[PDB]
């Protein structure tokens, strides 16, 4: 995350990381056994980790799961990341709880202007390289369709949506992928992609989760 | 890119 805040420990309960020896994309805990994060994180041999604020030390409400399937959506395309989105079945089922809870998926999608909270682990550096240990947090506008097409001519499908600043400076950055886009208590988005990190004119694209919710759920209902 | 560890571009 770019231009963005520590959110505080616990403070984003629905917040995951997805590690292999190290941390490289997040995710979101949509009930006690199934994450929500993007296609292109895909790999073999990932363990969930929830109730995390600092990655690089226990510090107390941890708790650590490997993956049992991981979801790919059918009709993911690696090369217009459209149906950028991917379900992950826990082996076993998180304890929920106050540091660690599950978010809400939505019953209609967001309108532009709609305020959501963008969370990771991230690259905090437009150019360079700093990950923080603890969790980033920020405050981002769903920005309008027509913008959006206009930051990415050619680029923009029906499945994704633009939110940021189109002034630059704040946005989320490489290792937050997969992560939550939360606007009024429903997840929205999924981050996904972009040119660069916090670029003036150069929003971040997100999976639309709203065009998603009857796939996750007759999804889920068979695994 | 990709915002994933390492990018995909
Ligand atoms: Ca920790």
């Amino acid at each position: 995350i770019v231009g963005g805040y520590t959110c505080g420990a616990n403070t984003v309960p629905y917040q995951v990381s997805l590690n292999s020896g190290y941390h490289f994309c997040g995710g979101s805990l949509i009930n006690s056994q199934w994450v929500v994060s993007a296609a292109h994180c895909y790999k073999s041999g990932i363990q969930v980790r929830l109730g995390e604020d600092n990655i690089n030390v226990v510090e107390g409400n941890e708790q650590f799961i490997s993956a049992s399937k991981s979801i790919v959506h059918p009709s993911y395309n690696s090369n217009t990341l459209n149906n950028d989105i991917m379900l992950i079945k826990l082996k076993s089922a998180a304890s929920l709880n106050s540091r660690v809870a599950s978010i809400s998926l939505p019953t209609s999608c967001a309108s532009a202007g709609t305020q959501c909270l963008i969370s990771g682990w991230g690259n905090t550096k437009s150019s360079g390289t700093s990950y923080p240990d603890v969790l980033k947090c920020l405050k981002a506008p769903i920005l309008s369709d027509s913008s959006c097409k206009s930051a990415y001519p050619g680029q923009i499908t029906s499945n994704m949506f633009c939110a940021g600043y189109l002034e630059g400076g704040k946005d989320s950055c490489q290792g937050d992928s997969g992560g939550p886009v939360v606007c009024s208590g429903k997840l929205q988005g999924i981050v996904s992609w972009g040119s660069g990190c916090a670029q003036k004119n150069k929003p971040g694209v997100y999976t639309k989760v709203c065009n998603y919710v009857s796939w996750i759920k007759q999804t889920i209902a068979s695994n | 890119c990709t915002k994933s560890i390492p990018p995909e571009c």
